[PDB]
């Protein structure tokens, strides 16, 4: 799954059979790194 | 929080020309005006 962001570690507390996030929008905005685990939070690049 | 979640995805808010302080100036000033003038 593709997109586009800035990567920020997440404090966010997922429940160790949780993967992914979302939002009120519900729209991807935290993953969970496969290789290791960690979570991070996904932000879009500055607009306006 | 969901204020902050719409405005990701094109939508956009701009701010009032006129700002409280001037409208409570205005308002101040009128009733002032009144009671002195009639
Ligand atoms: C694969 O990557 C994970 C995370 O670093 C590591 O724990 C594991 O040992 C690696 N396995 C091999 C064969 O390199």
């Amino acid at each position: 799954l593709t997109g586009t962001g800035v990567l920020t570690e997440s404090n966010k507390k997922f429940l160790p059979f949780q993967q992914f996030g979302r939002d009120i929008a519900d729209t991807t905005d935290a993953v969970r790194d496969p290789q290791t685990l960690e979570i991070l939070d996904i932000t879009p690049c500055s607009f306006g | 929080d969901l204020i902050c979640a719409q405005k990701f995805n094109g939508l956009t808010v701009l701010p009032p020309l006129l700002t409280d302080e001037m409208i409570a100036q205005y308002t101040s000033a009128l009733l002032a005006g009144t009671i002195t003038s009639g």
